[PDB]
RNA sequence: CGGAGAGGUA
């Protein structure tokens, strides 16, 4: 239900999403 | 049959556009009368030259272009076209 | 005739006058001290400035200056802040909005320049479009909504007039608009309820006055009974005293007609005052009308799915026929496009039927305030076909409204047409200015020089060709072909007397009389046949659209024509002939 | 604290029964605070008198037209509804109006009982053209504001009595505006421009005083909770 | 040759005018604007720009 | 112009421009177009010197 | 803005197209761009279609061709093992839509799925033909376009406007995260690099405003230093603040401090405000906005900006120049804020016109004061001075000795004329700031913060703002779905931890997979009371307001809620300019152009056409002769106006004599004949 | 129809800083007008006290940081702006807050002189880790409304003075509701209930009394025509 | 304040 469960110290922002994301967003400066 | 005019909208343009043939004539009319009025205020500083101050009661600080148009609403001036 | 000028921009535009007045009022012995005092903003510089700027017009300009009304003269009154306060009724003339627009300011110095600003370029004297003659200081948007709401009669309203029931006298008959106002402010009467008042300051309609007073007129002070809503009495109290009572709902067209009649029958100052009063009333009654947006307000048609399935069946049949080789690719695409166009039409019709008549969206659309029902269909019903980058339709089509939420593919295929439009808009704004400059250059030497060349040449206007079975059907495009023209000959019908004499403005009464007489063609004076050696004459040119009277003897009509033709260039889409 | 503006009231007469007032130098925001309260006190506070019921002989079951009068019943109701009147007796009174045959029936044609008076003697009521007679009994009261007609469920007293809407307010119509009134590095102050129109039984400046008195009485109610609190003092004249 | 050079193709117009030795009788909106002179239209026509004004005899005596 | 003369070409040009502008719902009085057209028919081509 | 800048794809360059000679076929959206270039985020002017943005999951291969991930599907099963394809490769397969129904069993629930067939042709197709699948329903958009909630409810034009405007918001003095965000705000903030991330796990030892010290798990200490009140390339203020306590334990990759527009490690570009959607007295007319006065008193939308004034002392042919308090002709009173060196004191107040670095240059005494001054319209406080001295063997440019530099910072509050906007392309300037007394207030006495007009929404097809307002009200109020007897059918597909929330809960709605309308209605139907058992907003989402200016209640209910508003970098303090006289050009003796050298507004050619069509010869003549380039005329007009004289007659302009000389220089005998 | 009964005011005390006042009977239609007049007067014209300017030991401007404190000085200003102080003098009066060493700093550590009194000890100011000393001086002053920061240039102040925007509002939230009686005999009237709520600096009774005083002063200029 | 380039607002 939460948004970002990977970042250690992230706020618990809950989401309305219904679909699982197979892959994580790559680095944005790669 | 109109409410009291206020500020620049006094006197009504319709009343003024009956003493002249066209709006450009009104423009030149008022401009030359204002120039004469403003020359009177300066000649008073040194000496009378040829000009007559406001024919009507001038306001406290009313600018020449306003008295010039007040003197045309109450017919007091004459002009000729070229 | 007024504008708001910040109290830090005026202090710089009007610096020399302020220095002069400071020296005159003994606040500074010489010019240098006055200059430095102005540069330090002592508390008295403002007091002298308010007097200095009085009765001194200012020129405001917005770029691009497509036409003449892009520069107008107002009167400055100092305000608080750092922005310029623009009267809401000049926005259409300036084509300005309040999402980040900016404007420039100019100050005429000499007496001739000030007279030109005050008489020629003053905003209150420029109410009609020079290109066509339609008013441009007309209310729009919120004002239209407010007046439209005010001048409405809702059946079965609170305090409505009720006939005698056989036990008590009539209910809802009042002895003055003051008593009706008291009842309304007491919560017992609704401003949009049908009542019967006793009016003595509003002039009765033509028919009522003819059948009731007759004689010569109502002679202000007389009394007559009107059956109307309180809102319509309030509205008609805004119009000039002599105007006959108007009892109608104020659609934008109705207000336009009222303003045009005022302009063509009354002086311009009356028109300015009337439009200001209408502005005040509209801005007052738009707040109380109750127009808002919520997803509950955006209703969806009750049977959209049934229609979509019904037409999806036809699309599937066409696809199967294509599969069996019955038709090629283009035939399949055409069939699908027609099917889905019909589907969109049916969805739009259903959406139009479903909505009540007081919904804020429908009220805003049907009030003439802004928008069209295509946007309503897109928002509530369905978007439909979208165009490929080539220009051809996607046969899918887009099937979800923006209330439901388009999927990823629908959004992507919508982006195509979304971007092509902006690109074309940029290209068109680039293309129009070149044409306008060329037009201004070709015809810059056409100026009115004579009052009348006294020629006999003319042209013939179609002017309501006759019907086959026999009838005088007015030509739809007559306002731009016959009005503001002067006759070059006399009009005689069936051997009768002259209906309209040679040399007549040929306005509404003249054209109506000519049509009643039963004549279809008339010969009018035109610039194409003017006999003046240099320039046109006033009589051949005709009426001045902006002023409404015969054009002057120094009118530069070529530049006016160029700007009139080129100004609506962006609107004209750039869409093998 | 002490306000450094000292607002001032001024009147401009447009008629014997119409005036315009101006409270110029109000502090920002006090234009709307004062304007609506003053308007409502003017329009619904001051007391007066007004007709409340009438009975016209002949018109019992149907109320459309009287035999002998050119006009209809509704016109007579409206004509009496504009009659300016004044009474001292708290209880309802009963006047009478009667004239014989041809002539003009006018407000002056009614004999006023003790206390009741008429301020518009020449107000037209009806014209008799038919050798008929007019017989109608009025009943005046006292009150305040605008009171719609009170339906009569206790009709035993009389069946011909018609209850009429009552304008007990001598003040007929009021409106107000507000603008900005300063140039000294401040264009946010207020002006209160009031247009007051009254009946013939009181002058507008005699109704403004009553409105001020009523509001001063009402705003002393909360003032008494603490009589040593700090506020804004306008100062002396 | 001065109104055409400010519109388009300045070089061609100038080179042809120099060969033809053309003289420009300055009479037009663009030319008078360029040379800083009153345009011949509106309030710049002779009948308007050369209007005479004086007080009336009755008003002059009433002074 | 070669076949029907100057009046016919004038009416033709005015009609075409008005049609183009009316297609987009813009109203322009024909006198402006008449001024523009008049400025386009003002010369004669020479044949015999 | 910087992160979006680093991910740009431009077509115009040394070896590419041209900004004018480029047609309308290169400024298009090509079907091959799906998942490799964002179709929404492009400029709005002449660069429309020439500058693009890379997508989120896309990468570039060795030869320079962009690839985008795809999820291999085998035997009708949507499997794992993402494989990166190219446009050329992708053109010979059939890929499916990410937001498609799957049941965790590798078999589509629905029979037909839209798929880009060959040339970006979406088509209903049999389920056995699909060969690949998009990773997420958020794959075509870029980073900035992925932060718009309810994006699918907005039209492309307004979405483009909002995506572009999100990069113009100024950093506010205090940052707060949205209530109705999307989710692409934590990774966007961390990858941008403006936050401080712990290098390695450990325990915080000492945390201060200027330095954090993590005591690593191996006996090593690494102190992080925070950059406070720094300046960005665009004058904004960059300021870092630690968000950890002295006893907490941190992990590698954890956010240890915040940045300019960050709150707890998430982007925060705006503030949450209580909005009403009614017209009001014509003050919010034609896209204008009405604000309360609370946002000014309480500093809700306040910002800090910094200027950079630099001056150096050269060697000069004259020879030598010095910076010092010795400025001739000036009393010590004016030099009060100056110090021994010559620079002003840190913590001083500077106004428009004040010596910041006093110097003198002998122009041949010849000493000439060319001291630095505060530009017109500038003020603030001097917060820092940097001076590089040649005596200290600094890396100075050639031929200089000192490079003293100054910083002045000032806080700007929201005023009338500033530009605000949301995330849905709803922009406008502030028409008025009402006092908090005459503002529409709810039944409990709470005034609204901002009023937005009704006539702007339905025409522009950006209904997403209304849904955002509804959901923001629901989030702020807190809710509790009453599943006493089974969960309501409208909450069947609503994840747990979303069946109940507490006041000021932060939620997220992904860009193309978020809250449905039925869920919004349901949540509006069940919200908690405020203090007493009163619900201020009903099921329709509309409240019953009161008129603060008159006191009467408004006849009809109004839509109210919380939406997220940003403050754009288009403040009115930077756009106000006036002139009467000043610097002039040298060749064509006309006023200069620009707000920074005084300069005057230009009277173009179309304005001349308008003045000619008015028939106003004298105003045009004065404008073009005595106001611009008549050298004697200008001085005479000034001397006449300062006195009570009448304006003289105009002369000959100065741009005609230059043209005559140029024509003569081209070997043309030009003469004026009388 | 001459209702003979003058309005009377009664109070209900819901809590220390909240109360309801009921005023009845009223002429039909005068409830909302009276209520809104009172509400505007309460929300705009009630005198109070607040802090004007401060001076921390080592800081020269507000764009800096004190050593040893986790809060930047700007955050300290934002925290101090939420103080509530009740003054009784009429000239400026100075306070002093002193702290040294580990521990949180709060308003309870302020030491007001005679007169001014802090009504919310313990809220928050700053936190000092080991080597932080906080010595801040506050200047309390009386007024009404919102007065923006008076910059040092005009007030002849030193470099270390930090002008602060002051809000002199003792009231927190106001609202009202009206009970209207509309019987079928026109014996109608109105009842007004006013919900005032102050921020613990003065009771709602004092605020209502001040509003009444101001309104009585104002409405006395229309009573002079007589 | 003269030129070139880049970005942006209406
Ligand atoms: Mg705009
Ligand atoms: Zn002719």
């Amino acid at each position: 239900s939460s948004s970002n469960n990977s970042v250690p110290g992230a706020p618990n922002r809950v989401s309305f999403a219904k679909l699982r994301e197979p892959l994580e967003v790559p680095g944005l400066l790669d | 049959g109109y409410d009291t005019p206020l500020g620049i909208t006094n006197p009504p343009i319709d009343e003024l556009l009956d003493r002249v043939s066209s709006k450009y004539a009104l423009v030149i009319y008022a401009a030359k009368r204002a120039r004469q009025i403003n020359d009177y205020y300066n000649q008073l500083g040194e000496g009378i030259l040829e000009y007559v101050g406001p024919l009507v009661e001038p306001g406290l600080q009313e600018k020449p272009l306003s008295i010039a148009l007040r003197e045309i609403h109450a017919d007091l001036l004459e002009h000729t076209e070229g | 005739h007024q504008c708001g000028l910040p109290k830090l921009m005026a202090l710089e535009l009007f610096k020399p006058f302020v220095m002069k007045r400071l020296v005159d009022l003994n606040h500074a012995q010489n010019i240098k001290s006055a200059k430095r005092m102005v540069e330090r903003q002592r508390p008295q510089v403002w007091d002298v400035l308010e007097e200095v700027i009085a009765e001194h017009p200012v020129l405001l300009n917005r770029a691009p200056t497509l036409h003449r009304l892009g520069i107008q003269a107002f009167e400055p009154m100092l305000v608080e802040g750092k922005a310029i306060q623009l009267h809401p009724l000049v926005c259409e003339a300036f084509n300005a909005d309040f999402d980040g627009d900016q404007m420039a300011v100019h100050l005429p110095l000499s007496a001739e320049a000030q007279a030109e600003a005050r008489i020629l370029m003053l905003s209150s004297n420029n109410i009609l479009s020079p290109a066509s003659g339609r008013p441009l200081a007309m209310p729009r948007l919120d004002m239209v909504t407010g007046l439209y709401y005010l001048t409405t009669e809702v059946p079965g309203d609170t305090g409505e007039y009720q006939p005698a029931s056989g036990d008590h006298p009539e209910t809802g008959v009042y002895s003055s608009p003051a008593e009706a106002i008291m009842a309304a402010d007491r919560g017992v009467l609704s401003v949009r309820a049908k009542i019967k008042v006793r009016l003595t300051q509003l002039r009765p309609p033509v028919e009522i006055e003819a059948e009731l007073f007759g004689h010569s007129g109502w002679q202000p002070g007389d009394a007559w009974m009107a059956e109307t809503t309180l809102g319509r009495v309030m509205f008609n109290e805004l119009l000039p005293l002599g105007y006959p009572f108007v009892n109608k709902q104020m659609h934008k067209k109705v207000q336009a007609a009222i303003i045009n009649d005022l302009a063509e029958r009354y002086p311009m100052i009356v028109v300015a005052q009337t439009v200001d009063k209408l502005k005040d009333a509209g801005f007052y009654w738009a707040t109380r009308s109750g127009v808002t947006v919520s997803m509950a307000d955006v209703l969806v048609p009750p049977r959209k799915k049934e229609i979509l399935d019904h037409y999806e069946e036809r699309a599937d049949k066409v696809e199967k026929q294509f599969q069996r080789g019955a038709l090629n690719h283009d035939e399949r695409n055409e069939a699908l496009v027609e099917i889905w166009k019909e589907a969109t039409d049916e969805v739009g019709q259903a959406l139009r039927e479903h909505y009540p008549d007081d919904n804020p969206i429908i009220t805003i659309v049907d009030s003439g305030a802004t928008g069209n029902f295509t946007q309503t269909r897109t928002l509530a019903g369905m978007k439909g076909l979208v165009t490929n980058p080539k220009g051809e339709f996607i046969p899918r089509p887009v099937k979800s409204s923006f209330r439901e939420g388009l999927t990823v593919l629908e959004y992507f295929i919508n982006t195509h047409g979304a971007r092509k439009g902006l690109a074309d808009t940029a290209l068109r704004t680039a293309d129009s200015g070149y044409l306008t400059r060329r037009l201004v250059d070709v015809s810059q030497d056409v100026i009115v020089r004579e009052h009348d060349c006294q020629t006999e040449r003319g042209i013939v206007v179609e002017l309501a060709e006759r019907a086959p079975d026999g009838t005088l059907i007015r030509d739809p495009y007559i306002e731009t072909s016959a009005y503001a023209r002067t006759l070059g000959t006399d009009a005689v019908d069936e051997a009768g007397n002259v209906i309209v004499e040679r040399g007549q403005d040929l306005g509404d009464p003249e054209i109506d009389a000519l049509l009643a007489a039963g004549i279809t063609q008339v010969k009018v004076r035109s610039v194409l046949t003017c006999a003046t050696s240099t320039g046109v004459c006033a009589t051949c040119y005709g009426r001045s659209m902006a002023t409404g009277k015969l054009v002057d003897i120094g009118e530069a009509v070529g530049i006016v024509a160029a700007q009139s033709i080129g100004e609506p260039g962006t609107q004209l889409t750039m869409r093998d002939i | 604290m002490l306000i450094s503006q000292r607002p001032t009231l001024s009147e401009d007469v447009l008629t014997d029964n119409r005036s315009q007032f101006v409270i110029e130098p109000l502090e920002p925001g006090f234009g709307y605070t004062l304007g609506n309260s003053l308007r409502r006190t003017l329009l619904s506070s001051i007391p007066g008198a007004a007709v409340t019921s009438i009975r016209i002989d002949g018109v019992l079951h149907e109320f459309t037209t009287v035999p002998g009068v050119k006009e209809d019943v509704t016109e007579i109701i409206l004509n009496l509804k504009s009659l300016v009147v004044s009474s001292e007796e708290d209880e309802p009174v009963t006047m009478y109006l009667r004239k014989q045959g041809p002539g003009e029936v006018t407000a002056g044609d009614i004999v006023p009982p003790a206390g009741v008076t008429v301020h518009n003697p020449g107000m037209h009521i009806a014209t008799l053209n038919d050798k008929g007679k007019l017989e109608v009994e009025l009943v005046v009261e006292r009150g305040r504001g605008y009171v719609p007609a009170v339906q009569n469920r206790a009709s035993g007293a009389e069946i011909g009595r018609i209850p009429v809407d009552s304008i007990y307010s001598p003040v007929l119509k009021v409106t107000y505006k507000v603008d900005a009134t300063r140039v000294e590095q401040r264009t946010d102050f207020d002006k209160l421009i009031l247009d007051v129109e009254t009946k013939n039984s009181i002058s507008p400046r005699d109704a403004l005083a009553s409105a001020g008195k009523t509001l001063v009485e009402l705003f002393g109610l909360a003032r008494e909770l603490n009589v040593e609190a700090e506020g804004i003092e306008i100062g002396p004249s | 040759w001065l109104s055409a050079a400010s519109f388009q193709e300045t070089t061609r117009v100038l080179t042809d005018a120099a060969i033809n030795c053309r003289s420009d009788k300055l009479n037009g909106l663009k030319e008078n604007v360029i040379i800083g002179k009153l345009i011949p239209a509106g309030t710049g026509i002779n009948r308007y720009r050369n209007i005479a004004v004086q007080p009336t005899e009755e008003a002059r005596a009433a002074a | 112009l070669r076949v029907q003369g100057p009046r016919e070409v004038q009416i033709h040009l005015v009609r075409e421009v008005q049609e183009v502008y009316r297609a987009q719902g813009v109203s322009i009085h024909d006198k402006h177009i008449e001024v523009i057209v008049r400025q386009m028919l003002r010369r004669v081509t020479i044949i015999d010197s | 803005s910087g992160l979006t800048h680093k991910r740009r794809l431009s077509a115009l360059g040394p070896g590419g197209l041209s900004r004018e000679r480029a047609g309308l076929e290169v400024r298009d959206v090509h079907p091959s761009h799906y998942g490799r270039m964002c179709p929404i985020e492009t400029p709005e002017g002449p660069n429309i279609g020439l500058i693009g943005s890379l997508s989120v999951y896309a990468r570039v291969n060795p030869f320079g061709f962009i690839e985008t991930p795809y999820r291999k599907v085998v035997d009708g099963v949507v499997s794992d093992e993402i494989v990166y394809l190219t446009a050329d490769e992708e053109d010979r397969h059939v890929v499916a839509q990410a937001n498609s129904p799957i049941d965790a069993d590798g078999r589509f629930v629905e029979p037909r799925v839209l798929v880009r067939r060959k040339a970006g042709e979406v088509e209903y197709v049999p389920s056995s033909e699909v060969d690949y699948m998009d990773v997420s329903p958020r794959q075509m958009v870029s980073v900035a376009t992925a932060m718009i909630p309810f994006l699918e409810h907005d039209d492309a034009n307004r979405a483009l406007m909002g995506a572009n405007m999100q990069r113009q918001a100024v950093p506010l003095v205090r940052s707060e995260a949205p209530l109705v965000g999307t989710g692409m705000e934590l990774r966007a903030a961390i990858d941008a690099g403006d936050v401080v991330v712990a290098e390695e796990s450990g325990v915080i030892e000492e945390v201060s405003a200027d330095y954090i010290t993590v005591m690593h798990d191996n006996g090593t200490r690494r102190t992080y230093r925070m950059r406070k009140f720094a300046r960005s390339n665009h004058g904004t203020c960059a300021n870092q603040c630690p968000i950890v306590d002295a006893g907490d334990r941190v992990e590698a990759g954890q956010v240890i401090a915040d940045g300019p527009c960050t709150d707890d490690g998430e982007m925060a570009l705006g503030k949450n405000l209580l909005v009403a959607i009614m017209p009001w007295e014509g003050h919010n007319y034609e896209d204008a906005i009405i604000l309360s006065n609370r946002l000014v008193e309480e500093d809700v939308l306040t910002s800090i900006h910094i200027e950079e004034h630099e001056i150096d002392a050269r060697d000069t042919k004259l020879g030598a120049e010095e910076i010092t308090r010795d400025i001739p002709n000036i009393s010590d009173e004016v030099l009060a804020d100056l110090d021994e060196r010559g620079i002003v004191r840190i913590g001083a107040e500077v106004r428009d016109g004040d010596i910041l670095v006093g110097k003198v240059t002998p122009k041949g005494r010849e000493v000439r004061d060319t001291s630095l001054k505060v530009p017109h319209g500038e003020s603030g406080k001097v917060i820092g001075i940097r001076v590089f001295s040649r005596e200290d063997e600094d890396e100075l440019p050639a031929g200089v000795n000192e490079l003293v530099r100054v910083y002045v910072a000032q806080k700007r509050k929201i005023s009338d004329g500033d530009k605000l906007a949301g995330r849905h392309g709803n922009k406008g300037v502030i028409g008025k700031i009402l006092p908090v007394e005459d503002m529409p207030f709810l039944a409990d006495g709470t005034p609204v913060d901002i009023i937005l007009n009704t006539h702007g929404v339905p025409r522009r097809m950006n209904i997403g703002q209304i849904l955002e307002t509804h959901l923001g009200w629901c989030a702020h109020s807190g809710w509790k779905v009453d599943a006493a007897k089974g969960v309501p059918d409208w909450a069947a597909r609503l994840p747990d931890e979303l069946l109940e929330a507490q006041p000021n809960a932060i939620v997220s709605t992904p860009v193309f997979d978020g809250a449905q309308e039925a869920e919004l209605q349901g949540l509006l139907s069940c919200t908690l009371p405020n203090r007493d058992g009163d619900v201020l907003v009903d099921a329709d989402g509309k409240a019953m307001l009161f008129d603060g200016r008159s006191g009467e209640p408004f006849p009809y209910p109004v839509t109210v809620g919380y939406m997220y508003i940003m403050k754009l970098h288009h403040l009115v303090d930077d756009k106000i300019h006036a002139r009467s006289t000043g610097p002039y050009s040298m060749i064509t003796q006309q006023p200069l152009g620009g707000k920074a050298q005084f300069g005057g507004q230009r009277f173009g050619e179309m304005e001349c056409w308008a003045m000619q069509a008015y028939g106003a010869a004298y105003t045009l003549q004065e404008l073009l002769t005595i106001k611009s380039d008549d050298t004697v005329g200008r001085v005479k007009v000034y001397e006449a106006i300062v006195k009570g004289e009448n304006i003289p007659e105009p002369g000959i302009p100065e741009s005609f004599k230059v043209l005559l000389k140029e024509l003569q220089s081209l070997c043309l005998n030009v003469e004026v004949l009388s």
